[PDB]
């Protein structure tokens, strides 16, 4: 049963897209770039159980960075260091992918890089203004794997 | 995410809109691609002084969001391309908006079409680099456009 | 290629054991139960990039607990709270599995529970004393998944 | 990991070796399984006073690691089983070691064999609950053993 489910999911990696398995933007766990890291904020971040959190400024759709919780290692809560500052200290590549991208391509990209996370976006052609990239949500390696092992 | 376009003796760079704090890195990118001139086709959000001191002149030629350029803008743009590329061959012209994917690529496309490149080939050449450029109006505009072989 | 690899791994889940894919004991990242959580120890734990760390007392083979990094949330470094104390505050089930356990059974157990981790042990029948359970190492959900997607 | 064994009117509990700090929970488990008497077949590592005050008597009958019990130990053990189960029917006898899987299961097995259960059936019954019990010597000992149907 399990083996058959895995095999089927494997075959479905080709037809399915990242939009199908993504976490919609409004349901994503995020943090504002205006966050000050004090005892409470850092404690909340830790207790969240997330290894990597997206950092937005202004609109949630505007995602300017990736905070890895390990980046908080030697930060002192008493200093009340702005998150803005800490995100500068570490380079975590922020990947973007289009909504019609197939899951096997996505898995390949996840495999080559050190990035387990990607921002899903679509081309918005509704006029009369210039077309623009609209952020739909976030897809992770975990999402693809969960799509495979059911 | 800066985008380079090369055809014949012409080189264009379609870039993002920087801020006053990011100006130095921005100028680093321009100097990297050999950008002589910048054309801002949208609102001007940043001081050009530091850019001028670095030897890069900035032209402000806004036109309507989601709309083709006016005849005057087209003439000024073609003349600009000609003079700038004859003055310092191999150099690069930077065109950027705030919004993206509509207006700047329309300019670059016009330049390519006048360079002899076919309409469909031009649109495809652009979209290969940036997916989703050219809304409906701008598409039909590049279609109806009559090249003077300038 | 990827699909075929996944399918093959799926079929190999039945023949392979947890001993094949486990991290041997000596190569496992662990922490002593005598650890005091101060600024340095907590910083090191955070910088390690591990979400869950095994806690041993005396011999490394004697694994008395599981420290989740999120358990450190509201701990104050100035208090120098013993790790022994903090492990009491949270219940993280410590699972043990035998070395000849197949990977599909292991995947099933990982799927039902909230535990992504298990201690691998073997029956040691070498005399002349009483037989005993020998800890070989640690296997994780990640190990099985990596065995599947190659 | 306490193990319960039930046959005919007999009930045994093969348990771990507690410490002085864990004594209360230990006594909670004994009282839960209705343990009247404890037999320690290895070194005595913990004070029995609190256990005595709770109405649970502790017998210390060590024999050699990896070895069968002596004839005297066997006789005392069978007599003990008889008197204790006749005195308070439905109660439970606790047998524990420090090491595990050899000696205590040998005692319990002897009790089962005297209860009429076949040798192979006894060994299988035990190993179903705890895998790897009975090293070679103890196995051959349970084989050669002649039940008196006591």
């Amino acid at each position: 049963m399990e083996e058959l489910n895995i095999i089927q999911g494997a075959l479905e990696l080709r037809t399915k897209t990242v939009e199908d398995v993504m976490t919609p933007l409004r349901d994503c766990f995020m943090i504002t770039g205006e966050a000050i890291l004090d005892f409470n904020t850092m404690s909340e971040i830790m207790e969240s159980g997330y290894t990597r959190i997206p950092v937005f400024e202004g609109e949630r759709s505007n995602i300017v960075d990736l905070l890895f919780v390990k980046d908080l290692a030697f930060v002192d809560p008493d200093d009340c260091t702005p998150l803005k500052t800490i995100t500068k200290f570490y380079n975590h590549p922020l990947h973007f992918v289009f909504n019609d991208t197939k899951l096997d391509a996505m898995l390949e990209e996840f495999k080559k890089g050190k990035s387990h996370l990607a921002i899903v976006q679509r081309v918005n052609n509704e006029g009369e203004g210039d077309p623009f990239y609209e952020v739909l949500g976030i897809v992770t390696l975990e999402d693809v794997i969960e799509e495979i092992i059911k | 995410a800066p985008v380079e376009v090369t055809y014949k003796n012409m080189r264009f760079l379609i870039t993002h809109n920087p801020t006053n704090a990011t100006l130095n890195k921005f100028i680093e990118e321009l100097k990297k691609y050999g950008v002589t001139t910048i054309v801002r086709v949208c609102e001007a959000t940043y001081d050009t002084t530091l850019v001028e001191k670095e030897g890069i002149h900035v032209l402000d030629w806004p036109f309507d969001d989601g709309a083709p350029p006016s005849n005057q803008i087209v003439d000024d743009w073609l003349s600009l391309v000609k003079i700038k590329f004859r003055e310092e061959p191999g150099c690069c012209i930077a065109v950027h908006c705030v919004a993206g994917l509509g207006r700047a690529p329309v300019l670059v496309a016009l330049a390519l079409i006048e360079g002899g490149m076919k309409y469909e080939d031009a649109v495809q050449f652009i979209r290969q680099k940036r997916r989703g450029a050219f809304n409906s109006k701008q598409l039909l505009y590049l279609e109806k456009y009559r090249p003077k072989m300038r």
